[PDB]
């Protein structure tokens, strides 16, 4: 359950500033380590963020063509693993190409989605020697990934809260006659919310409710009575306001997110390759 | 490492346990899925009657788990002929087991391996459920389960009939078996095979009908048995009180839905009637 | 000391979830998939899935880091 989970306790952060601080500390720690052990080779935190967004997209694409059919909960767990890993680790030390595959592997194990290692690596569009090399790399990085997650493997995704909210709307909110029409767009918004840092800043229930209400507002429905009356928030004004600003900030995070650009990503990919070759 | 090994506690088909400084460390596929299951579940649970995962470490694809050191388990208590299991002791063990199981079921997790040696006892007399290597989350309709779970002696008839979907009853039935083992000091239904396990169940508690199990015939591995009358419960457990008999009957109901849940079992008069459960410090120890 | 059942309470930081047995009365089960006879025989009901979904929906809706 989320309300006493590790995700709530250790992986839900106050603001974007704390996340940027974690990423900057990771970047600076790698810079210090490389300077001591061993400058246009190094990457700044915003460049690391662009690379991380690119490879989160790569992980999503990998999971969306995985055979056998890969549960969406598994994909959410893997993407959460990726985000959490690169909160405290530099893409310059551990390559995101391997880390994302390790995240998918660990998520498949943790979610109880049973798949054999050769079956897993067969989904990679690489030659058999490449698949064996990738499997060896994943095996090397699995324990490292688990350690960097502080052994917090259960990830609470917003999809089940989304389903529960749909059940509640269909039962206790006759004003909205067919909550099913809210699904697609809400799911779409959910996808966009996944691309931001919202999974580290808000609860899965808050994210699901924000997606549903964004779908309702986009459809032209002001279903605020669900919050006021059905959710009891009429008696508590403080709770109502403290939820409304949460959804508003979530919408603003989705508004201010920018997808990585193509040739910019190419430049940073060359930079990362140089970082991992010179080392 | 940070833990200095103290003693070798045991070796199993899945892992080996060492006492160390006090804690207990359990040492191309990758990291073992049993250890990963234990970590992922015990990190999300905190309750006095559930084994605590204090730490975890490892190297390469081997991983060691750190738990609190438990002095004994219920199997050693049951098999020890020099300890008398009074009604108060049995009630205390049952109470701790059911409280841990209620907490576990509230967080939508099935133990699926309940048995006397998986119910460990600390030095203070606190019973903790352990060996979560078969434990799984339940309540999701899109996820199928294996019927091989639970050691055969404590496996529920729905599991023995091939149920791929089940709830807390699979634990509850095992709890009932444990309760029976606490009263008779011997395994209640020691079947040599699945067929023999079902035979012993029906020979002791009668052959269920549709009146007691409205959809038993839908189970994939259901085979029509002989219509046994069973044995009355007061004949099996002569020293059992009426409240204890009601608890046993609820735990051993053939219908899993009708089978009492941990919450319902805790609310039964048996736990509220006299005598009260023994405090942990006064429970028997080998 | 005689045992007394104290229902353990865990703060969910969200709206109240209707109890497991009341779900059918309140009309929730009309919006979840009906359990097949096989699932019922093993002790699986649609009520469990509905209760879990509602609990997940309401868990930590009002919580702030
Ligand atoms: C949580 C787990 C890793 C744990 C914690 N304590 N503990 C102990 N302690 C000593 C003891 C306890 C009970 C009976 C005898 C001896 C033994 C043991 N494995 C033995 C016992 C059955 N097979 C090998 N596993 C554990």
């Amino acid at each position: 359950m989320y309300h006493n989970s590790s995700q709530k306790r250790h992986w839900t952060f106050s603001s974007e500033e704390q996340l940027a601080r974690l990423r900057a500390d990771a970047n600076r720690k790698f810079r210090c380590k490389a300077v001591a052990n061993g400058d246009p080779v190094f990457l700044e935190p915003h460049e690391e963020m662009t690379l991380c967004k690119y490879y989160e997209k790569r992980l999503l694409e990998f999971c969306s063509v995985f055979k056998p059919a890969m549960p969406r909960s598994v994909v959410g767990t893997a993407c959460m693993y990726f985000k959490r890993f690169y909160l405290n680790n530099s893409v310059m030390e551990y390559h995101p190409r391997i880390i994302m595959l390790t995240c998918a592997f660990l998520a498949c194990k943790v979610d109880e989605f049973n798949v054999s290692s050769p079956q897993f690596v067969g989904n990679l569009r690489e030659s058999p020697l490449g698949q064996e090399k990738a499997l060896e790399q994943i095996l090397e990085y699995e324990l490292l990934l688990i350690q960097q997650l502080n052994f917090h493997l259960i990830v609470h995704n917003p999809y089940r809260p989304f389903e529960g909210f749909l059940i509640d709307l269909k039962t206790r909110y006759p004003i909205l006659e067919n909550p099913e029409i809210l699904r697609k767009t809400a799911d779409d918004f959910l996808n966009r919310i996944a691309l931001t840092d919202a999974y580290l800043l808000y609860t899965p229930s808050q994210i699901a409710l924000t997606a549903i209400l964004s779908s309702a507002s986009r459809a032209g429905i002001t279903m605020e009575s669900y919050l006021s009356e059905s959710l009891m928030l009429k008696e508590n004004r403080t709770c109502l306001s403290q939820l409304l600003d949460i959804m508003k900030s979530m919408r603003n995070l989705v508004k201010k997110y920018e997808p990585p650009r193509s040739e910019e990503v190419a430049v940073l990919k060359q930079k990362l390759e140089r970082c991992h070759s010179a080392e | 490492k940070r833990y200095e090994k103290l003693d070798f506690l045991g070796e199993g088909q899945f892992a080996t346990v060492y006492k160390a400084r006090i804690v207990a460390i359990k040492k191309k596929d990758g990291i073992n899925r049993t250890a990963l299951r234990e970590i992922k579940l015990l990190q999300e649970l905190s309750h006095p009657n559930i084994i605590g995962l204090l730490d975890a470490f490892g190297h390469k694809s081997n991983i060691s788990l750190v738990f609190d050191f438990m002095e004994t388990d219920l199997e050693v208590i049951i098999k020890d002929n020099s300890l008398v299991l009074t009604p108060s002791h049995i009630k205390a063990y049952m109470l701790m087991t059911l409280q841990g199981l209620e907490y576990l079921h509230q967080h939508w997790i099935l133990h699926r391996d309940l048995k006397p040696n998986n119910l460990l006892l600390d030095e203070n007399g606190v019973l903790k459920l352990a060996d979560f290597g078969l434990a799984k989350s339940f309540g999701s309709p899109n996820r199928a389960y294996t019927h091989q779970v639970v050691t055969r002696w404590y496996r529920a008839p729905e599991l023995l009939f091939g149920a791929r979907m089940y709830g807390v009853g699979v634990d509850m039935w095992a709890v009932g078996c444990i309760l029976a083992e606490l009263l008779l000091r011997v395994p209640f239904l020691p079947g040599d095979s699945d067929l023999d396990q079902l035979t012993r169940i029906f020979e002791t508690l009668g052959t269920p009908t549709e009146e007691q199990w409205p959809d038993m015939c839908s189970l994939p591995d259901y085979v029509t048995f002989k219509s046994f009358p069973g044995i009355p419960l007061h004949h099996i457990f002569s020293a059992a009180g009426d409240d204890l008999l009601d608890l046993i009957q609820g735990l051993f109901l053939f219908n899993p839905c009708a089978r009492i849940t941990a919450t319902q079992a805790l609310k039964m008069k048996y736990f509220s009637n006299r005598p009260g459960p023994t405090p942990g410090c006064q429970l028997p120890r080998p | 000391a005689l045992y007394e059942y104290q229902p353990l309470q865990i703060e969910t930081y969200g709206p109240h979830v209707p109890e497991l047995e009341m779900l059918g009365r309140l009309g929730y089960l009309n919006h979840v998939r009906a359990a097949s006879p096989q699932d019922l025989a093993g002790g699986y009901t649609s009520s469990l899935a509905c209760h879990r979904a509602l609990q997940d929906a309401f868990s930590g809706l009002f919580w702030q880091p």
